[PDB]
């Protein structure tokens, strides 16, 4: 509904509607692979 | 001589689950095939749009004379094909 | 006859013993005319008693419209509906037609298969006679062993 | 190359198929090996009434049985639409 | 002929065809502002919809692009002048969603805010039946 | 934000749940507000309570 | 060749590979000509695809079907846990 | 073969998240349902000012 | 050299895999905002400079 | 100016190997009984 | 009465019946503002034929209303009064034939 | 390139101009012409006037005779 | 001496192009069943029946459009105001006299 | 790939061959001025990435890229209704359009929408077949998939007959707990 303080709300906030519910769930689907790409490739930058 | 020519089954596209017919509100089924009639016409919008045509052009004569059933048995054909793919699966 | 044709503005009941067979379609022909009743097209008006039906030659069928939804109830609870009693109506008449159609098909399929395993052998048989004749030499000036 | 026309004559490809006259090779042998260890050859096909014993004998258990078998493929195939699978309620 | 104008026959018959309704919905100043108000958020004409109802908004811009944003309603649909773009939703609670102008649309770009507030369907009867 | 208090709730039950809302400041001019009110506000929330007050009891009947 | 480690198609089909410019034009060609398939062949062709009666149902969907069509919790898992609102304050 | 560990890593990461969002999708469905916070009937119209 | 051919078709052909995983995702919410649904109501919405315009049907 | 041609309707009987459904043929003969036979006959088909 | 007999007579009567609901001409796309122009035409034609009077070019007015913005249907209802709207040209004073 | 022989076959020398006496009629010393300069530019260069102005005239009878009874519709009179 | 593109290059991927959009167009048409009658008039049923009284002499000839719609913008009224078929027909008929 | 110039290379006939490679690489080029090192060069080239094996990789990726873009730009061309080449129905007042109004209902109904709208169960939680029944026809009426989606849907049992609370968040059920309240018709 409104943006609250010192909030993350990591891929969306308070859905009202079915389509909202999709949305934060698409993102939320692929944040692990996300992170997934990014530590798989950081932990090789190394000599 | 005789009702139906042989097939392989797969060729033959039974339904392989079933859906039972909607209940109305007072609780009565209701047909299938009814239900299927929107769908399929819209399917058939093009030959739809020729019936429609011939209708209102029929319309205008002034004499008696004008039908419209060549066109409309064309639409008819094309709504009942669409009906074949689709109407056993709601059927026991 | 001349009593049903009385009973039915002239026009007579065809016996339905081979009725499924009896009509280009064959069983689909039985479904698609109780399932073909519609209004009939712009132009075309049907006295009391002719009905409008797509797939009747001609489009106008002494038959009224028989089948309604909750017309009968199955035994078997299945739902009356008017596209069932079709389904349904149009089985039992293929099978009044040709009652012996099952006894026809599984014999039919012991035949078949088994002519597959006929035509393997008699063609083994084949293949070996004829090598014999079609893998000999004939020379004039050369000889080759 | 040349196809359809005068000129017509046979691909590079057809022509190296038949310089591999597979001579001297023979990948098919186990099986007649493993076929004659049956003894069918001493025992029933080099006598001519031993012969027409086998085709006849043969016959007839082979004819049972395959019956037998596409009889079973049948009774799967239509499970639930045979009149056997479904016994019939009176009504009350 | 008249049937090439379909209509349906309740109104041929004499029913009263609806009529429409337009309101502006403007952002509250800093000066009228009231206590409990939230700043930049605030508006002196809310939009009230019927919750459970599958709603078609058709959005499009006067002048500039604009971009109509509800992101508890997740529409974000640019009001863009010579387009009519619909946006289908079905609200599932009730509340009230605030949103804000998403397309850079001049001075005030930071000064439109989006308040739309979603009732029971009784309570939107009534509020439509009297405003 | 109804569904934001639900899976609050939610999750401080599963687990250790920390939120920088509920300990920090919000606003920079914290530091000067120790003291500061709105004494016209209060005089008319207090009315606006009381009103409310009134018209619940006349809801109830 | 469709997610081939070229490697191996220089070392199984040599005569195949011969010409590596040729062997590369057939790369495109044959991706050409499976992205302009997809699109008229997967996505284009109207009015198909809405037979949901005919929803695939893998062998592991019936494993795990029989399995709890076994015990209980297939009819448990389908049952409607609540069809009420609000519940009665005593 | 260390580039493994790197993935494997990756996978352990991601995995977290994936149970957040399987217990998220579970609360979800019980918020209509269930939850108090989920009020009907209950917001009114402000009019206009 | 294999040990490193592989390792390379590996640095293309995994994301390759990741894209084609959210390929399928991507369609389907795509279909799901491009919806025929069976909408009752409208709202019509002008955006103006600087305030929002709404027409909505009165109640007959 | 042939009538319409009918459907190609998926009826089980249609395969090879399938049989006609008894129980589909049984609910047929009810709708025969109580709806067609009213104005039709089968001569040819008998109750044995 | 039939099922499918929105379909029939017009694809027009689609939305007649469901005045708020997608027209199956414009489904396809979001922009919805040839549907609006379809829409205005339809008016325009209906009162020609009928006259302003009539409930049915009321209702196709209505009709017009719900997928077109009133800010665009006042300027193009003026310019139909003036007798400027290309929409609403009588056919046989049309120049689109002309000069090419 | 493919390395190719020239391909005109017709005389190479008519001999000296003399007031245009012994010279070969006219139509077969423009296809001589043509020949020694090649058919190629004649068809390509054709080509483009010869494909629009096909397709434009052939209206004449696709788009135009045809049409005219082409209407299923038409051929009926009202009042007949 | 040496070659880069196709011997007839121009004419062959002009040409070329040109009849593979051509049978691609025909192909897409069949696939959705196209209606490929061209038409080239208006589909107003209403006015091509006025024409038609037009054609048969029922309407007077050079009648205009707005002489014959039930209702009339502010520009068509101010051209009924000096509109007289009766007499343009005659300024004609005195022409064809003249030509002849 | 051969090291001395004596060696031939092969080369398959057509138009994208080794001798087709040959003729039309060194036309532009200021440094390939005799057979011995015009030679050394283009072999120098056709070994470099030729024979490298990563490069056929990217060759899959562009014919793959450039065919679905050559097919989007045909399709919208032949069969999108709001594309128009010919000019006959751009005569006409919207009303009168019935030729493009053909392509409206079949490019409204591809085959993959209806494939993959059946699966919005995998990204939904309430309600996921809130829009699936419509009483018009223009579209399918929709029924939910039995499984998730294929790949990182983990979050998601394999089957939704696994889920215990599948059934309770349906339309239908959230519709007979508010019509039990009088609250909505949906
Ligand atoms: C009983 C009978 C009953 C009736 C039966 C009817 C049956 C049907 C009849 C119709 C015929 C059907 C035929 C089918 C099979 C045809 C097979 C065939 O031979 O085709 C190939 C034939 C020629 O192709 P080709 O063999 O490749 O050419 C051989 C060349 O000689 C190869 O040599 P080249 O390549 O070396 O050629 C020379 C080339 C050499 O060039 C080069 O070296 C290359 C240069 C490239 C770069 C150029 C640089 C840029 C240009 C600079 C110069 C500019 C100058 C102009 C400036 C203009 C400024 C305004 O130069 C050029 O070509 C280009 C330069 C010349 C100037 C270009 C001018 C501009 C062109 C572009 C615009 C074109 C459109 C113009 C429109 C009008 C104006 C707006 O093409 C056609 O015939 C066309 C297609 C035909 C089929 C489709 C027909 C459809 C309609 C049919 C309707 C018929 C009537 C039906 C009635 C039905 C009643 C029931
Ligand atoms: C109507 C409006 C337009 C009017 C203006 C038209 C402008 C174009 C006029 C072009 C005229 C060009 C004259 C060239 C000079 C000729 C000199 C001469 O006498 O030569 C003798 C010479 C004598 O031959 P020779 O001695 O040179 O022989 C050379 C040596 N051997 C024998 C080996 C070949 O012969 C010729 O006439 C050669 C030239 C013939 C050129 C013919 C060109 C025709 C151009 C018109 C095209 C019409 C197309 C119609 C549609 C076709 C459809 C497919
Ligand atoms: C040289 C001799 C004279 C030639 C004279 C030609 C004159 C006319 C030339 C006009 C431009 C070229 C196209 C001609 C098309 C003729 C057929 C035609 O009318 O096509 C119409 C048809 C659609 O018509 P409508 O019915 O109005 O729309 C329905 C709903 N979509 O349009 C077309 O097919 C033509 C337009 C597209 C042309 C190009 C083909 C489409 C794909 C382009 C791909 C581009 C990317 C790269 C491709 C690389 C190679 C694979
Ligand atoms: C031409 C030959 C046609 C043969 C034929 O009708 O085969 C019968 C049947 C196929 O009927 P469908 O209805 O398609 O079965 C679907 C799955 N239940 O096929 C078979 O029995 C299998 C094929 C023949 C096997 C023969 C084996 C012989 C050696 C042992
Ligand atoms: C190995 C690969 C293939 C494995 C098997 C795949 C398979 O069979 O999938 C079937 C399955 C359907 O099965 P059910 O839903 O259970 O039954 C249908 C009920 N109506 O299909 C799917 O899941 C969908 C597959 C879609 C593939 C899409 C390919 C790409 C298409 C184009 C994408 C967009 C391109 C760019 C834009 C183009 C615009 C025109
Ligand atoms: C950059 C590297 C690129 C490498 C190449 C990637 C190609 C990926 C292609 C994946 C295709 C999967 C979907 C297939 C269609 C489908 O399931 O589609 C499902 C639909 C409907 O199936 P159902 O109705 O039976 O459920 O299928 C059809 O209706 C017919 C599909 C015909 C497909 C022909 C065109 C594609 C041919 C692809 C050949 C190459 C495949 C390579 C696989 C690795
Ligand atoms: C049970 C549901 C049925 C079935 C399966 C059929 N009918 Fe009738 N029918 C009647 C009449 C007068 C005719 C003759 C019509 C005419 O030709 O004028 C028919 C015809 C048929 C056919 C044959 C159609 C044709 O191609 O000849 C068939 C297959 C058929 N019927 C099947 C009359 C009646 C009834 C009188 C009220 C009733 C009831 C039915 N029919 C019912 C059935
Ligand atoms: Cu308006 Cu920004
Ligand atoms: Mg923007």
């Amino acid at each position: 509904d409104i943006p609250w303080p010192a909030r993350t709300d990591w891929g969306g906030h308070d859905p009202a509607t079915p389509f909202a519910e999709l949305m934060i769930n698409t993102h939320s689907m692929f944040w692990p692979v996300a992170i997934f790409i990014y530590v798989s490739a950081i932990y090789m930058v190394k000599k | 001589a005789r009702a139906y020519c042989g097939r392989f089954a797969f060729m033959l596209d039974y339904p392989k689950s079933y859906h039972p017919p909607r209940k109305n509100e007072d609780g009565d089924y209701v047909d299938p095939r009814t239900d299927m009639l929107p769908k399929c016409a819209a399917e058939c919008s093009e030959w739809l749009t020729e019936y429609n045509a011939c209708v209102q052009r029929i319309k205008m004569r002034t004499d008696g004379r004008g039908n419209c059933q060549g066109q409309y048995e064309e639409f008819a054909m094309c709504q009942d094909h669409c009906i074949a793919h689709e109407l056993f699966h709601y059927l026991k | 006859e001349e009593a049903a044709r009385f009973a039915n503005q002239g026009a007579s009941p065809p016996d339905l013993s081979q009725q499924a067979a009896a009509h280009h379609g064959g069983c689909d022909y039985i479904m698609s005319l109780l399932t073909g009743y519609r209004d009939p097209p712009a132009g075309v008006s049907l006295r009391s008693g002719l009905y409008y039906n797509t797939y009747f030659p001609g489009g106008a069928i002494s038959m009224p419209p028989p089948l309604n939804d909750g017309a009968i109830e199955y035994e078997d609870g299945t739902p009356a509906v008017a596209s069932q009693m079709a389904k349904d109506v149009s089985q039992f008449l293929t099978w009044a037609q040709d009652p012996q159609h099952d006894e026809r098909k599984l014999i039919g399929l012991k035949m078949s298969t088994a002519a597959l395993v006929w035509l393997f052998s008699i063609s083994v048989w084949n293949r070996h006679v004829w090598t014999m004749i079609k893998t000999r030499r004939i020379d004039f000036t050369k000889t080759v062993y | 190359s040349g196809f359809g026309t005068s000129y017509a004559h046979d691909p590079k490809w057809i022509e190296d198929w038949m310089a591999r006259k597979r001579v001297g090779v023979d990948r098919m042998d186990w099986f007649f090996r493993a076929f004659n260890r049956l003894r069918l050859y001493e025992l029933f096909f080099k006598s001519t009434p031993r012969f027409y014993a086998f085709m006849v004998i043969g016959g007839l258990l082979g004819s049972y049985y395959w019956s037998r078998f596409w009889e079973q493929y049948w009774i799967r195939v239509n499970k639930g639409r045979l009149y056997k699978d479904v016994p019939y309620v009176y009504p009350p | 002929s008249p049937e090439d104008y379909p209509t349906p026959q309740k109104y041929l018959e004499g029913a009263p065809i609806p009529s429409w309704y337009s309101f502006q919905s403007n952002l509250v100043g800093d000066m009228d502002l009231k206590p409990g108000m939230a700043r930049m958020l605030e508006v002196d004409k809310r939009l009230t919809v019927p919750t459970r109802t599958h709603i078609r908004f058709l959005i499009t811009g006067a002048d500039v692009i604009h971009s109509w944003s509800v992101p508890s309603l997740g529409i974000k649909c640019d009001a863009t002048p010579g387009r009519l773009v619909k946006i289908n939703t079905f609200i599932q609670r009730e509340g009230v969603f605030y949103g804000q102008c998403s397309e850079l649309c001049g001075t005030l770009h930071a000064f439109m805010p989006i308040v739309v507030e979603a009732v029971s369907p009784e309570a939107f009867a009534a509020h439509a039946k009297k405003w | 934000n109804p569904i934001t208090r639900y899976l609050d709730r939610r999750r401080a039950e599963r687990g250790p749940y920390y939120l920088m809302s509920n300990v920090l400041p919000y606003h920079p001019h914290f530091l000067w507000m120790r003291n500061s009110h709105d004494y016209e506000a209060a005089e008319a929330l207090a009315a606006r309570r009381e009103k409310d007050r009134e018209l619940a009891a006349k809801l109830e009947a | 060749s469709i997610f081939t480690p070229m490697d191996w198609m220089f070392y199984y089909f040599p005569n195949y590979s011969r010409d590596k410019v040729a062997l590369m034009a057939r790369q495109i060609k044959i991706h050409f000509a499976i992205g302009f398939a997809l699109v008229f062949l997967v996505y284009h062709p109207p009015y198909k695809g809405a037979d949901y009666g005919n929803f695939h149902k893998s062998p592991l969907y019936w494993y795990k079907y029989n399995q709890l069509e076994r015990s209980g919790q297939l009819q448990e898992n389908l049952r409607i846990k609540r069809d009420w609102f609000y519940d009665e304050d005593p | 073969r260390d580039w493994l560990i790197g993935v494997m890593l990756g996978m352990y990461l991601g995995n977290l998240c994936v149970q957040q969002h399987r217990q998220y999708r579970v609360d979800m469905k019980l918020f209509y349902l269930e939850a108090p916070e989920h009020k009907i009937n209950w917001v009114k119209p402000r009019g206009d000012l | 050299y294999n040990l490193v051919m592989k390792v390379e078709f590996l640095f293309f052909y995994l994301p390759t895999i990741i894209v084609f995983g959210i390929c399928i995702p991507v369609y389907t919410i795509n279909f799901a905002q491009e919806e025929v649904i069976y909408t009752t109501m409208t709202v019509k919405v002008t955006g103006r400079q600087w305030y929002w315009v709404y027409e909505v049907e009165s109640p007959t | 100016k042939d009538p319409p041609s009918p459907p190609d309707w998926p009826f089980w009987f249609k395969a090879f190997s399938h049989c006609h459904d008894i129980p589909s043929c049984r609910r047929g003969y009810e709708v025969y009984r109580q709806v067609c036979a009213t104005c039709h006959a089968a001569r040819f088909v008998c109750f044995r | 009465e039939s099922a499918d007999a929105l379909f029939v007579g017009t694809l027009d009567r689609l939305t007649a019946e469901h005045p708020h609901t997608d027209d199956p001409r414009f489904a396809f796309q979001s922009n919805q503002w040839n549907n609006c122009e379809l829409r205005f035409t339809q008016f325009c034609r209906c009162t020609r034929e009928l006259g302003e009077d009539d409930p049915r070019c009321k209702y196709q007015y209505y009709r017009a209303q719900t997928v077109c913005h009133e800010f665009l249907l006042e300027d193009w209802m003026e310019h139909r009064h003036r007798g400027t709207c290309d929409l609403d040209i009588m056919p046989d004073r049309q120049v689109i034939h002309m000069r090419g | 390139h493919i390395p190719h022989p020239v391909k005109y076959v017709g005389p190479r020398r008519y001999g000296r101009y003399v007031y245009g006496m012994n010279r070969p009629p006219v139509l077969r010393q423009v296809k001589d012409w043509i020949d020694w300069t090649g058919w190629n530019s004649v068809f390509g260069g054709f080509s483009f006037q010869v494909a629009f102005g096909l397709m434009i005239v052939s209206g004449v009878y696709l788009n135009n005779y045809r049409a005219t009874h082409t209407l299923y519709y038409t051929n009926k009179p009202d009042n007949q | 001496g040496r070659r880069l593109l196709h011997g007839n290059y121009f004419t062959r991927y002009l040409f070329g192009s040109l009849a593979v959009i051509w049978i691609a167009e025909y192909a897409a048409a069949c696939q959705y069943g196209i209606p490929r009658h061209r038409n080239p008039n208006w589909m107003w049923s209403w006015w091509l029946e006025k024409q038609n009284q037009i054609k048969n002499g029922e309407i007077p000839a050079n009648t205009p459009g707005y002489a014959m719609v039930k209702w009339n913008n502010e520009a068509e009224q101010r051209w009924l105001k000096t509109l007289n078929v009766e007499a343009m027909n005659e300024e004609f008929a005195r022409r064809r006299e003249a030509y002849y | 790939p051969p090291t001395r110039l004596s060696t031939p290379l092969y080369s398959e006939g057509g138009a994208f061959t080794v001798n087709w490679w040959r003729n039309r690489y060194g036309l532009y080029s200021r440094r390939q001025t005799d057979p011995m090192l015009a030679e050394f060069l283009f072999r120098q080239q056709v070994k470099e990435w030729f024979y490298d094996v990563p490069s056929y990789n990217y060759a899959a990726l562009v014919g793959l890229a450039l065919g679905i873009l050559v097919a989007v730009i045909w399709r919208h061309f032949l069969f999108n209704p709001d594309v128009y080449v010919r000019r006959q129905e751009l005569r006409k007042m919207w009303p009168d359009r019935h030729r493009q109004f053909a392509y409206a209902v079949p490019y409204l109904n591809p085959q993959l929408k209806n494939l993959l709208l059946p699966y919005k169960n995998s990204f939904i939680d309430n309600e996921p077949d809130y829009a699936d029944y419509n009483p018009v026809g223009l579209r399918p009426q929709r029924v939910m998939a039995i499984r998730r989606i294929p790949g990182f849907f983990w979050a998601i049992p394999q089957y939704f007959f696994e889920d215990p609370l599948y059934t309770s968040c349906s339309t239908k059920n959230m519709q007979t707990i508010y019509k039990k309240l009088g609250y909505s018709e949906l």
